[PDB]
């Protein structure tokens, strides 16, 4: 590989990534849904943790005289959370096959270099040292011809794959718009059952 | 000089990508690895040309030894840009986190700033609570429909000529898609102006008396002096477009 | 009116402030323009597409003159210089390139279409959500509390101007989640409780305009032992 | 090569294209606000456990 290839990095790293995702976490946790449309105003959680549970149809007695169960119940399913990602093996094989498919596009494309497509031999210094340019010329030319298709195989299927992960991309800023910086009423939008956080 | 345990009865060696990286010595008994020179790709980092005339060059994926000092970053070399301690927002991304400004005036390379810090206070019985609004307005642009074209494949292919013609014949109905693909288009322009459009059954006017509770609507309804009937927003935004 | 109350403000507040909001939107509508006359990459959208038109349609033109491994890119040169039985390899080899630049050209638009289709749909929903009613879907119409939309055309385009609400100059005040009164718990129906330091009110969440505590605005549902943080207080009958 | 034609500054276009448009759609889902709001130094958010 990396005869004519290259990878470039990514603009944002690893970290500025963190960043902005401690920063909405802090954001949602001190402010509610107030930080997504001006001023971040504070507000104890309990309060809005009433105002969702108001949000939903539920009186604010309930929460209030049930405190203590719904933040065990809470502590509990977070709890589980890490233990359902370790248990499951295909958990995330979504962003895995990301990776899979620009993998394998990679290497077809490495490979088709040792395909001779009709001509004594695929490799371009043994024609060039072996025969006229008569011939050479008609070689050559049969090379180039080979090769260009594969390359532009190789930009249509990126091309298409790059329309889907668009796409992906866009849900998933719209679900980060939606289900985070406020609640939602769209039925099965942000989990299943009646929103309350994300 | 070779590393690997050749085995005393083979001559060459390949890899996965199949590509000869193990030569036996013709006078001697040794095994040679090769390996490519090195390259990489070069990149050019300029402001606008009526502003200055200097550049900074970065070579990509390779280290500085291999060539306002020098400067080695995670996605390469970079030479006529000097390194600062400051961040500020990105004017000419470069890679992973660093970006290059124009700022005597030189070159200057730093890291991206995300945005300004802050806290708000948090405390278990205290509340914030807004006494004044303020009405915003802003823009979204969205595109709705595309260019419509139409192709002929036999005065395309060939001119006037005839035996192209014929010729072209043998190569069965690679000519009868296009056009289908084409016509499919621009039904499919004229689809998305109609949907995204025509939304009303009906048309209405506005009254000829414009007093809607003090609020001034003059920049969006449409001017009856002008021709062709537009708003002033609408007129700018087609001057606007070439 | 119905616009305000749609967000969690009551109608007195735009009753007894109409000249300001005007004002405001009569401000805001007539400086939107300058920010359309400057900044030109705003309308870069609306542009692109036509320069990638125009620029495909050249490189197929520029495509034509191309020798294509043959002696020459015109026909009649290599018809004349070269006897019929021979030509056709070169006229063949001439068919195949421009085919191949044919059938390029046609993917690429077949590509690009979807594009423009998708930007068409999210259009035409933001047309039927934002402008005949109004949305709570956050940063969907804007950005803040959506009051309305208004539409302009555009080359290719077309453009949404969102009229917004943001709230501003906030202030500090304590608060209890709820009151006790000849014990008994009272919670506010809508709104907040709050204190000045000495007295005790209630009011909205999007707007401060105290009231005194009565129970009209207040249910009691339960007991003054469950509840934690509960203050106590007078609550006028 | 040199009289094949215009086929591969158009395969370069394409593929720059792409990359920006991946290092776009990470802007665009991220980072939604501009500032960088930090937690309080105590952590007791009415025994709700983060
Ligand atoms: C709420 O904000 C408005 C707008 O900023 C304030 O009205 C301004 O008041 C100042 C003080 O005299 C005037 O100079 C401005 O001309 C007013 N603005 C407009 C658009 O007329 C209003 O006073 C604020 N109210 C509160 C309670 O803070
Ligand atoms: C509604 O807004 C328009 C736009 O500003 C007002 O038209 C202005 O009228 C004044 C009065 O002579 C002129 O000096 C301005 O040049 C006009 N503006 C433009 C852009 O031409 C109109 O007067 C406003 N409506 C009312 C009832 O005041
Ligand atoms: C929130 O949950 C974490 C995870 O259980 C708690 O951390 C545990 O604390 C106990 C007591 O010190 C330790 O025995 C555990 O080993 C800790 N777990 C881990 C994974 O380190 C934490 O204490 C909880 N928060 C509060 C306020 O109790
Ligand atoms: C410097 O270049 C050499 C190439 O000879 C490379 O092996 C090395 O990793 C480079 N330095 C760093 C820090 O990457
Ligand atoms: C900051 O400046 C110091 C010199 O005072 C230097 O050693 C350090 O490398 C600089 N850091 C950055 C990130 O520029
Ligand atoms: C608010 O009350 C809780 C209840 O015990 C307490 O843990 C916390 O420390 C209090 N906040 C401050 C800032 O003291
Ligand atoms: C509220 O109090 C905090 C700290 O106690 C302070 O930083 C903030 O400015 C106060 N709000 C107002 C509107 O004064
Ligand atoms: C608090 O409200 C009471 C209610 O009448 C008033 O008498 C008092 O002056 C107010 N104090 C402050 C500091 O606003
Ligand atoms: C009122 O609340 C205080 C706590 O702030 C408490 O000490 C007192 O006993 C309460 N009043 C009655 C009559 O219980």
């Amino acid at each position: 590989k990396f005869n004519g290839l290259t990878v470039l990095p990514p603009l944002l790293t690893d970290e500025m990534i963190a960043q902005y995702t401690s920063a909405l976490l802090a954001g949602t946790i001190t402010s509610g849904w107030t930080f997504g449309a001006g001023p971040a105003l504070q507000i104890p959680f309990p309060m809005q943790m009433a105002y969702r549970f108001n949000g939903i149809g539920v009186t604010q007695n309930v929460l209030y005289e049930n405190q203590k169960l719904i933040a065990n119940q809470f502590n509990s399913a977070i709890g589980k959370i890490q233990d359902s990602l370790s248990s499951t093996p295909s958990a995330l094989g979504k962003l895995q096959d990301v990776v899979n498919h620009n993998a394998q596009a990679l290497n077809t494309l490495v490979k088709q270099l040792s395909s001779k497509f009709g001509a004594i031999s695929s490799v371009l210094n043994d024609i060039l040292s072996r025969l006229d340019p008569p011939e050479a010329e008609v070689q050559i030319d049969r090379l180039i011809t080979g090769r260009l298709q594969s390359l532009q195989t190789y930009v249509t299927q990126q091309l298409i794959r790059a329309a889907e992960i668009r796409a992906s991309a866009n849900l998933a800023a719209t679900k980060m718009s939606e289900c985070v910086l406020g609640q939602s009423k769209r039925v099965d939008f942000c989990g299943k059952g009646y929103h309350l956080m994300s | 000089e070779s590393n690997k345990k050749f085995l005393p009865f083979q001559q060459f060696g390949r890899d996965i990508a199949d590509t000869t990286d193990a030569v036996r010595d013709p006078q001697t008994l040794e095994i040679l690895d090769i390996t490519p020179c090195s390259f990489g790709g070069v990149s050019v980092i300029t402001p606008g040309t009526n502003t200055s005339n200097q550049v900074a060059v970065l070579y990509q994926g390779v280290n500085c030894t291999e060539v306002s000092n020098v400067f080695q970053t995670r996605a390469g070399c970079l030479i006529g840009a000097e390194y600062v301690n400051n961040s500020y927002e990105c004017d000419i991304p470069i890679g992973a986190g660093i970006c290059a400004s124009y700022q005597s005036q030189s070159i200057i390379a730093y890291t991206m700033s995300l945005g300004a810090e802050n806290s708000v206070a948090y405390s278990n019985n205290s509340i914030a609570i807004p006494t004044n609004f303020t009405i915003s307005v802003t823009t979204e642009i969205l595109p709705v429909s595309m260019t419509k074209t139409s192709v002929d494949c036999t005065m395309y292919i060939c001119g006037d000529s005839t035996e192209c013609s014929n010729l072209l014949l043998q190569y069965g109905s690679f000519c009868t898609q296009l056009k289908r693909a084409l016509t499919g288009i621009a039904v499919e322009q004229d689809k998305n102006t109609q949907e995204v459009f025509a939304q009303v059954k009906q048309i209405y006017k506005t009254p000829p008396i414009k007093y809607f509770g003090g609020f001034n609507f003059s920049q969006i309804l449409p001017d009856p002096s002008k021709p062709s009937k537009r708003s002033p927003i609408e007129d700018l935004l087609f001057n606007k477009v070439t | 009116a119905y616009r305000f109350n749609g967000i969690g403000v009551t109608q007195n507040v735009l009753y007894e402030n109409q000249k300001l909001i005007a004002n405001q939107f009569n401000s805001a509508i007539g400086k939107i323009q300058d920010s359309l006359s400057s900044t030109p990459s705003a309308l870069g959208k609306l542009q692109d597409v036509v320069n990638h038109n125009a620029q495909a349609l050249n490189t197929l033109v520029k495509q034509l003159s191309s020798k294509f491994g043959a002696i020459s890119s015109v026909l009649n040169d290599i018809l004349s210089r070269l006897d019929p039985p021979e030509a056709e390899v070169q006229i063949d080899r001439l068919i195949t390139g421009r085919l191949q630049s044919l059938q390029t050209y046609v993917t690429q638009q077949l590509i690009r279409a979807a594009e423009i289709r998708a930007s068409a749909n999210l259009a035409a929903t933001k047309m039927s959500e934002c402008v005949l009613g109004q949305s709570k879907r956050v940063d969907f119409c804007g950005k803040g509390y959506h009051l309305m939309s208004f539409p302009q055309s555009a080359p290719h385009g077309v453009v949404f101007l969102h009229v917004t609400y943001v709230p501003a100059q906030e202030k500090n005040f304590t608060t209890a989640p709820a009151i006790c009164h000849d014990g008994k718990a009272h919670f506010p129906r809508e709104g907040v409780f709050v204190s000045n330091g000495t007295h005790w009110f209630v009011t909205q969440r999007n707007f401060y305009e105290p009231q005194i505590i009565t129970t009209d605005n207040t249910f009691v549902s339960g007991n003054c032992d469950v509840v934690i943080g509960i203050v106590n207080n007078t609550v006028y009958d």
